[PDB]
């Protein structure tokens, strides 16, 4: 299927006026240019095969980074860097969310792929064997880790990926998991109908989304014991969506986000630069 | 519960609920029961007569040693999450005497029932994860 | 269980087999050539002819 | 003899009618209808109020002046009062409802202005502190038939606890997006040289069959001022809006006791 | 297996079981049902409320002891605060209603004593003061799920002011008739050596297909110890009788603004 | 195959009482 | 020796060849929803009616 082609078409003297419409039925503006001036035939064979959804969505984009490291712990504080969690989102970043929330609803699977780097932190303390990390899947409810090497890491039944440093970025596909029928962009509601006289406290209560979203944690550590020389880490998390409907179109974002929320910023609420004029071409 | 148990080995839960009681006085002793289920939103039934606006079922103590009271799935969402969360609230369920529990004489004025719990054949679980119910040191 | 499918043409056919039991799995779903405009650019009760009044 | 302009609209034991309309809008092509056992979820048979519920209920009007920014409800939140409806509703952990609106504002052939009228899914607006996030309050966030309004400024609060309703800034729709761009939701424009009301009816839309009413609102309604109202005899001049809707194929499953929310 | 005495009654999202039940009485032979066309009068298309009314309702209980002379409710008066069935009353000018009545009242073995339970078609009831005639409160008539209790004496009062309720004389059937005669009426006995519940199923009767809830009450449900509760070891004890009542085939016409009747 | 779908049901007023069993059997 | 099968579906088939001599090697064994709850549920010498009494 292809774009539309122009018909042949010569001027007019009638009163079929194509031309007008009243938008305030609800409809836009529907004239095409054959309806206001001659035209030529002009087959069109070109596609509009690059703005399906698919392909829109169709690219790997990057959501989060993480860090991790591996040393002698000796300190509380140091020892909470041999291992990470998160709670997995796409509002750590903002190009793929803003690409989603042209939508109201969607439905996808989801490839993840994950980019993992390390560095020295310094040169006096010798060298480090390769590493293998383990990223593991914690769904809502599973235990989570309180140190990198406690027994949460034996994940018989959470999913987990062992990644030997150097290979090929380690990737994995999750199904549409949604408890409802599509996933929701947006929320216009809460958790719980507070109730008439309730002790309840209704000061530090939150709206939306965050209010009932879970989809879980990530959580990485390095499966090897410490080398004299530490090494810092970072694991860049990668969504694309695949397999993809979506629902009720939205305008999209104008002024910077400033969390999870539809939230704004009291100093980024500007985006038009103004014109010098309504005459300037 | 045997269900909490292979409940907490997934993420998900969709399906109704069975409750069925077993009431182990004296074969002297009669009574009625009611046994509710209110779905979530509203003020949780401490009083009989909030408690008999939702499901319910009255029970008649009798030859018939067993009642089973049903909590139908009713719920938004269509699968329910395996821990605490408001949004997959699942409501409230109650007892109260219907009557009163009458005994003759030289028979036991306090006595016990049993409460047990099932999975009804409308039900199934979703992604699989591992249980917060067992541990070990390292 | 082999598809062969027409590839999008460059400057004329593929073939897909897939390896896994669950479809997501799968590579991303063949162009969906699918639109209806109308019910974003002209959802009315009453249908308006272009060439007609859109109020009469 | 039939018109574009003309239509009477009965459900239940009430009418509307009106003489200068502009065609009616169905939200995404698609009129409300009853949920399909082939998409059901809740299992209880459900109550069906019909002509109890599904019927026209008429909010407090507001008036339209030259210095107005605009007005938001939320649905089903603003019929949470109405009648049998609203009995239906709270006594009920689970309801879903379509619906007619029905905007009316008449003037005069002397009288100019056009208010954009908007019903968008899952209205979601942004919070008035920058201490926190999503920091709404559920009183604020549920007004009932007065609905609120819009602002043309952003004045976040001090401190947290102040700013526990919506920043309505009207050119961002109270939600950081281009309100030059709401049209890409099912709408109708009031236009007082044109018309003298607006009608959108639409359907249940949710991501769910079903869902829990006095939690979450499916749809937001927005009339905006697009060209502010000018009367040369009199600048100062007001004129009612006035907001009339019904609930339509409604359904709700969970009977119990009655749902009471808070109030402050 | 199926046996007089083993009875299930489920009706909306609730559930009676009985053990020791004696049949069950369909009152004069009629199931419920509701309004043909070829009968009808209002012609506004009804609410039928469906599951969200037809449903049992439990009453608070009263104490049967050696000393009560009886119980007495009107219907649909002792349902009138009840859940959406009664919203459905209040919100319309009319309505109709057949019901299941439900009587519960256990004891042992050793226990003796007979329950009469009557339904009666326009249970018109004696005023307590001689100074007038059909001189009866609006509140003292409509008691609501309380009831009633009647008296083995009658004692109307010296001024008229103080006598506008009801001598419900036990043995007069509070209406000048005698008690012994009530068995005309559609009823069962709870005879505790052998049963512990009665069921009633009530068609709506009236003279008309469809009448003023909130004006009349189409039943009256009476509970006469016919002989005394006896207990050996205790004849002070108490037993208590419980009283479930599902309205059924309910619909109403005339839905406007909702009825609040007096309180005092 | 899937897990149970739910039949269309109303209310009854019968001899037949499936709310009631006996769990002493073993069942 | 190619087996093609339906695929467990997402948001339709797929092929499987095995490689090795030992059924060991395989794969995961292909869903099975077999199930009889009855022998634990309802483990019982005479028939059980729900309808009828449990005792008679
Ligand atoms: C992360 C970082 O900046 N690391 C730097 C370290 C550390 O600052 C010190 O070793 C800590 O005491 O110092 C270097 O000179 C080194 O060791 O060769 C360079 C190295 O890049
Ligand atoms: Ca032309
Ligand atoms: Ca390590
Ligand atoms: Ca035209
Ligand atoms: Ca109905
Ligand atoms: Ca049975
Ligand atoms: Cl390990
Ligand atoms: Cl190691
Ligand atoms: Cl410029
Ligand atoms: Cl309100
Ligand atoms: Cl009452
Ligand atoms: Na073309």
């Amino acid at each position: 299927p292809t774009a539309q082609s122009t018909p042949l078409t010569s001027g007019v003297n009638s009163q079929e006026v194509p031309a007008l419409t009243a938008v305030e039925t609800g409809a836009s503006g529907q004239a095409v240019p054959s309806d206001v001036i001659e035209t030529r035939h002009v087959v069109n064979y070109k596609t509009r095969s690059e703005s399906t959804l698919e392909s829109f969505f169709g690219r790997s984009a990057c959501v989060t980074i993480l860090e991790v490291e591996n040393f002698n712990a000796t300190t509380d504080a140091d020892r909470k860097k041999q291992f990470t969690t998160w709670a997995i989102t796409y509002t750590d970043t903002v190009q793929l969310r803003r690409k989603l929330e042209f939508f109201t609803y969607s439905r996808f699977d989801l490839e993840m792929t994950f980019v993992i780097t390390e560095r020295y932190y310094a040169s006096n303390t010798g060298h480090a064997r390769n590493q293998v990390y383990q990223l593991m899947y914690i769904p809502p409810g599973a235990p989570r880790p309180t140190a990198w090497d406690d027994y949460t890491w034996q994940s018989s039944s959470n999913p987990s990926v062992f990644y030997t440093y150097g290979s090929a970025p380690p990737r994995m596909s999750i199904p549409y998991v949604g408890i409802a029928n599509a996933y929701s962009h947006f929320y216009d509601g809460f958790a719980r109908v507070p109730l008439k006289d309730e002790t309840v406290d209704s000061g530090d209560t939150y709206y939306g989304l965050v209010t009932i979203n879970d989809f879980g944690t990530l959580a990485v550590r390095v499966v090897n014991e410490y080398n004299p020389a530490r090494i810092t880490s970072k694991i860049r998390v990668y969504m694309k969506p695949k397999h993809v409907r979506c629902w009720c179109p939205r305008p999209p974002r104008a002024v910077p986000y400033r969390g999870e929320g539809v939230d704004f910023k009291q100093d980024s609420i500007t985006p038009l630069t103004a014109v010098e004029n309504i005459n300037t071409f | 519960t045997m269900l909490g148990e292979i409940l907490n080995y997934y993420t998900h839960w969709t399906g109704s609920l069975r409750f069925t009681f077993l009431f182990c006085g004296s074969m002297m002793a009669t009574g009625k029961i009611l046994l509710s289920y209110s779905p979530p939103g509203a003020k949780p039934p401490t009083t009989r007569k909030d408690a008999m606006l939702g499901t319910h079922i009255i029970w008649d103590l009798g030859l018939q040693s067993s009642c089973t009271m049903l909590a139908p799935w009713i719920s938004n969402t269509v699968y329910r999450r395996c821990i605490k969360d408001d949004f997959t609230e699942g409501g409230y369920i109650t007892c109260f005497y219907q009557t009163r529990i009458v005994v003759p004489s030289g028979t036991p004025t306090s006595m016990f029932m049993l409460a047990f719990v099932s999975a009804c054949p409308d039900f199934s679980v979703r992604l699989l994860r591992d249980t917060n119910h067992i541990s070990q040191r390292t | 269980g082999a598809q062969v499918s027409s590839q999008k043409v460059g400057a004329v056919n593929y073939t897909t087999i897939n390896y896994y039991k669950d479809s997501a799995s799968n590579a991303a779903s063949k162009l969906d050539f699918s639109q209806d405009p109308s019910k974003f650019t002209e959802p009315v009760k009453d249908i308006m002819i272009k060439t007609a009044p859109a109020l009469n | 003899g039939y018109s574009d302009r003309v239509r009477q609209i009965t459900l239940g034991n009430s009418t509307i009618t009106t003489q200068e309309a502009a065609n009616a809008v169905v939200a995404y092509g698609e009129w409300p209808s009853y949920l399909d056992d082939k998409e059901a979820n809740p299992i209880d048979a459900p109550t069906e109020p019909d002509v109890s519920s599904n019927r026209f209920y008429t909010l407090d009007s507001v008036q339209w002046k030259s210095t107005s920014r605009g007005w938001w409800w939320k649905l089903p939140d603003a019929l949470k009062d109405m009648g049998m409806f609203g009995q239906n509703m709270y006594y009920h952990y689970l309801g879903r409802s379509g619906y007619t609106v029905h905007v009316q504002c008449n003037a005069s052939k002397f009288h100019q202005g056009a208010l954009g009228v908007f019903a968008i899914p899952e209205y979601v607006m942004a919070c008035n502190t920058e201490a926190k996030t999503s920091y709404v309050s559920y009183v604020n966030a549920n007004p009932g038939e007065k609905g609120g309004v819009f602002d043309n400024a952003y004045n976040p609060s001090a401190e947290a606890s102040e700013g526990r309703k919506f920043a309505a800034l009207d050119y961002l729709l109270g939600c950081g997006v281009l309100a030059g761009n709401a049209f890409v939701y099912p709408h109708q424009i009031i236009n007082l040289r044109t018309n003298n009301s607006a009608t959108l009816v639409l359907p249940y839309v949710n991501s769910l069959a079903i869902d829990c009413m006095a939690k979450h609102n499916n749809w937001g309604l927005v009339i905006l001022p697009l060209c502010k109202l000018d009367y040369a005899p009199n600048s100062s001049t007001e004129i009612p809006i006035t907001v009339t809707i019904a609930p339509m194929f409604t359904e709700f499953n969970g009977l119990r006791n009655i749902t009471v929310p808070a109030t402050q």
